[PDB]
């Protein structure tokens, strides 16, 4: 079973996966540079990141 | 810029490739002198090249963004530096639709550098003017307060990204539609009515089934009016909701078919409501659909509230590339405020390519400004709020009091310094009736005295 | 081995029958506020019928 | 339940642990839980955790 | 206080006046000043509307081609 | 009796999508027929009344 959902999940998850920072980016190439982080959630607390790719 | 730029994007070839050689390194030439500030290294990728600012999300690693790097220093560094030929340019600035592009290297810039260049005004004075703008906040008891706080930030920038001299509403609906007091709206202070507005938005809690069509009814119709003020010309709605239910085309064809109203509808956040009946919406009535997932909101906002809105601009509009004068704001780097004119420039077949401008110091505009045969003041109102008088200092303004929670803190000014000329100085109705004889501009060396008491430094004379 | 299924297969059915009904209560419920203000990934929280049944 | 309950700290967060003036923390990817309480406080979980305070 | 209840009877027999300032330390003070102190700010709002706003240039809307590119 | 109850079920599954408290949209309708429900399960119970009562 551990074969048969490995050929199921690779031969339609493995182009997948290959994540960004966050969904703004969306493809893993596009993908470069810095990236902000507002902690909490008020637009008064910026911090820098070097985000992106993720595996 | 423009007769040149034009013809460089038309020969431009936009190949990609490129890797190699663009632009590249970074040049570092130290200098120091007038108009402030030591020349010396700019390049995150006088004379000595140029200087080439990136928004800090943006990466200089891109197809778009090296394409663009090229052509546009390729020929745009020699003849702004033939401008530099005849001093003194304070500060030429090219701003395209990522990239600034300032001439001679002062150098940029642990702060964080949230600044970009599609929000900073001058920029956005430099397409497409005016704007009747209604906002509909879709308050309906449906969005979380999640969105709605997403929203509420949304608002609360957008109408700063919204430009200083255009009117704007707030129609709150849901089982009714309801407005934010004020029911003329506005010419906008920016400082003060903005801010009515805004911390009016700042509490806006969901409560309530969606009427839809009614919020539209008085959607077209405050929109509609006709009753003083308004200042005519294109008439548009701006939805922020989670999603509609239905089409309104009966609303629709009821008020327009001229089509001068536009829709601009944003979905934001994520929850799962169809884009359908919305997307069907702006493009219904021309108008661009476009969402705000979370906080990318800075960029998207300005990315087509102004470019959508450039379509006529682009079409007839090439005769109209007067230059559009900005009212004053303190510079990104430290000068002081300064004036900035704009012109837009043209693609070849497309949607327009970007705004050029230059920078005027106030200060110089002061050197033309004689100041000795004379001891007490000059002042120059512009054709709506503001002078540059020498009535006032540097600071913005502000709006009226709150000392920040302490306890929350461990996003920092936003200009321009709008001001009334009523209230740069001591009202009496008699001037009023000049300033109000100015603003329309038609009198000219009309001029008579006004008996009056006037403020000095802390008590008045007459 | 598969025989057996035959046999627990309506307690199966009660099981996905008490998976239903606590779904939909559960949807009317937690869900049936749903709304949480900051600040993400609130993941699964019942904000539709099969998000609950994944839940 | 003492402890749990309440908290002191400052600065980065490297506040000593179990040797007076300590307290539990959140989970977070670096946790310091603004308050203030001088530079951030540091400690609670009967709520910010929720409920699985002693008291 | 007295003070300025004779004060107060000095206006009966000077000048009382508003002026609002928008500058100073970001906050828009109103300043009294006679013909004590400054504070600190508040009201505009307004429900009577005044000073004729202009333009009458440009406004470019009508078209002859608004592409229905929409999104996406 | 026993479809009508399959009714339930569904519209009931349908009622849930969705919520965030006011609002409402198709289940709007649906709010009726649980009226409708009511008094066909109802029409049973005075069935009920003809059936043994206290027994
Ligand atoms: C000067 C320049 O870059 N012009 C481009 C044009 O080549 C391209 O076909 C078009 C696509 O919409 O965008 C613009
Ligand atoms: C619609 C279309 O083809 N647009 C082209 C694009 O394909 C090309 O890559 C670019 C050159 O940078 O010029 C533009
Ligand atoms: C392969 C190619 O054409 N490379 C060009 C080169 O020909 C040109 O001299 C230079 C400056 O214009 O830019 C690059
Ligand atoms: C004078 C000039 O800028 N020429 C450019 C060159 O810089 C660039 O590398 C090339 C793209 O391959 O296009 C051409
Ligand atoms: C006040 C002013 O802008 N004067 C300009 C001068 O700076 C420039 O060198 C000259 C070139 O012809 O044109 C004039
Ligand atoms: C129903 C509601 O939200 N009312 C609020 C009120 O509580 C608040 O004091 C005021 C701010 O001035 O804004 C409004
Ligand atoms: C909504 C509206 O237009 N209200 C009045 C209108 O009834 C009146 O005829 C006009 C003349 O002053 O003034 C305005
Ligand atoms: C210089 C000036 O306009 N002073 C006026 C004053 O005459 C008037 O009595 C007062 C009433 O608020 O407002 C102020
Ligand atoms: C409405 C009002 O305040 N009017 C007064 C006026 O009666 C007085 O004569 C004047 C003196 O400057 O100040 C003002
Ligand atoms: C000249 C003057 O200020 N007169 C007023 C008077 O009108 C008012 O009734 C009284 C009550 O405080 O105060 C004083
Ligand atoms: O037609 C669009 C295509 O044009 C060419 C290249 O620029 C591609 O990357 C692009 O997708």
């Amino acid at each position: 079973l551990q074969f048969m959902f490995a050929c199921i999940g690779v031969q339609l998850f493995k182009g997948k996966f290959f994540s960004c920072n966050d969904l703004s980016k969306m493809t893993e190439e596009e993908c470069r540079g810095y990236y902000y982080v507002y902690k909490d959630g008020d637009p008064t607390q910026m911090e820098l990141r070097p985000r992106q790719w993720i595996h | 810029l423009a007769l040149e730029a034009e013809k460089v994007q038309a020969a431009h070839q936009w190949r990609e490739d490129f890797a190699s050689n663009e632009v590249v390194y970074y040049n570092a030439k130290d200098d120091l002198d007038p108009e402030k500030n030591d020349s010396e290294p700019g390049s995150q990728r006088s004379y000595q090249h140029a200087a080439v600012h990136i928004p800090t999300d943006i990466y200089e690693g891109s197809t778009i963004v090296l394409n663009e790097l090229n052509w546009t220093s390729a020929l745009d560094d020699v003849f702004k530096k033939n401008r530099e030929e005849d001093p003194s340019l304070l500060w030429q600035v090219f701003g395209s639709a990522t990239g600034l592009a300032r001439y001679y290297p002062a150098s940029p810039w642990n702060k964080i550098d949230l600044y970009d260049v599609r929000r900073r005004p001058w920029y956005i004075q430099g397409a497409a003017s005016p704007k009747d703008m209604l906002i509909l906040v879709d308050v309906s008891g449906s969005v979380s307060g999640l969105t709605l706080k997403l929203i509420r930030t949304s608002v609360s920038e957008m109408l700063e990204t919204l430009s200083d001299d255009d009117f704007v509403n707030v129609a709150s609906f849901n089982s009714n539609a309801q407005d934010v007091s004020c029911f003329q709206h506005l010419v906008q202070a920016n400082v003060r009515n903005k801010k009515v507005l805004k911390d009016a938005v700042n509490n806006i809690t969901a409560k309530g089934i969606t009427d839809y069509k009614k919020g539209f009814s008085f959607a077209f119709e405050q929109l509609l009016n006709y009753n003083v003020s308004r200042a005519n010309c294109n008439k548009i709605i701006m939805l922020f909701t989670d999603g509609g239910e239905e089409r309104a085309q009966e609303i629709f064809a009821k008020y327009n078919k001229d089509k001068k109203v536009r829709v601009f509808t944003f979905s934001v956040g994520q929850h799962n409501y169809d884009r359908g009946p919305i997307q069907w919406m702006a493009c219904e009535n021309k108008g661009y659909y476009y969402e705000i997932p979370s906080i990318g909101a800075i960029r998207i906002n300005t990315q087509e509230y102004l470019d959508v809105l450039g379509r006529p601009m682009v079409l007839a509009g090439d005769k109209a590339k007067q230059v559009q004068w900005t009212n004053v704001y303190l510079d990104a780097l430290e000068l002081g405020l300064v004036i900035t004119g704009t012109l837009p420039v043209f693609n070849i077949t497309g949607q327009f390519e970007n705004k050029t401008n230059l920078k005027n110091q106030l200060i110089l505009g002061v050197m033309g400004v004689d100041v000795s045969l004379e001891d007490i003041k000059r002042l120059t109102p512009r054709f709506t709020l503001c002078p540059n008088g020498y009535y006032f200092a540097i600071d913005p303004n502000g709006y009226v009091l709150l000392h920040p929670n302490l306890q929350p803190k461990p996003p920092k000014s936003q200009e321009p310094v709008t001001l009334d000329f009523l209230d740069a100085e001591l009202e009496n109705d008699i001037k009023v009736e000049i300033r109000n004889k100015m603003i329309d501009g038609e009198s000219g060396e009309k001029t008579f005295r006004t008996l009056v008491k006037s403020q000095d430094e802390r008590y008045i004379d007459k | 081995l598969l025989n057996s299924i035959r046999s627990i297969a309506s307690l199966l059915l009660l099981l996905f029958l008490f998976i239903i009904i606590f779904a939909l209560l559960g949807m009317q419920l937690f869900g049936g506020r749903y709304d949480f203000e900051d600040t993400e990934v609130r993941r699964s929280n019942f904000d539709n019928f099969p998000q609950a049944l994944i839940s | 339940m003492h402890k749990t309950c309440y908290y002191i700290g400052t600065d980065i967060v490297a506040t000593v642990e179990n040797e007076k003036p300590s307290p539990c923390a959140r989970t977070g990817s670096g946790r310091p839980c603004t308050i203030n309480g001088s530079e951030c406080r540091g400690g609670w979980p009967g709520p910010n955790h929720g409920i699985t305070h002693f008291d | 206080c007295i003070t300025e209840q004779t004060q107060y009877f000095f206006d009966n027999d000077d000048c009382g006046n508003c002026s609002r300032i928008f500058h100073v330390e970001k906050l828009m003070n109103t300043n009294l000043i006679f013909i004590p102190c400054d504070t600190r700010l508040l009201i505009q709002a307004e429900q009577t509307s005044d000073g004729p706003d202009p333009c009458d240039m440009v406004k470019q809307p009508r078209y002859r081609k608004g592409p229905d590119v929409c999104f996406d | 009796i026993l479809l009508t109850i399959f009714a339930n079920c569904v519209a009931l599954a349908v009622y849930l999508p969705m919520p965030e408290d006011d609002n409402n949209s198709l289940n709007l309708g649906l709010e009726k027929l649980e009226y409708f429900f009511l008094t066909v399960f109802s029409i049973e119970a005075a069935m009920k009344i003809i059936a043994y009562g206290f027994l």
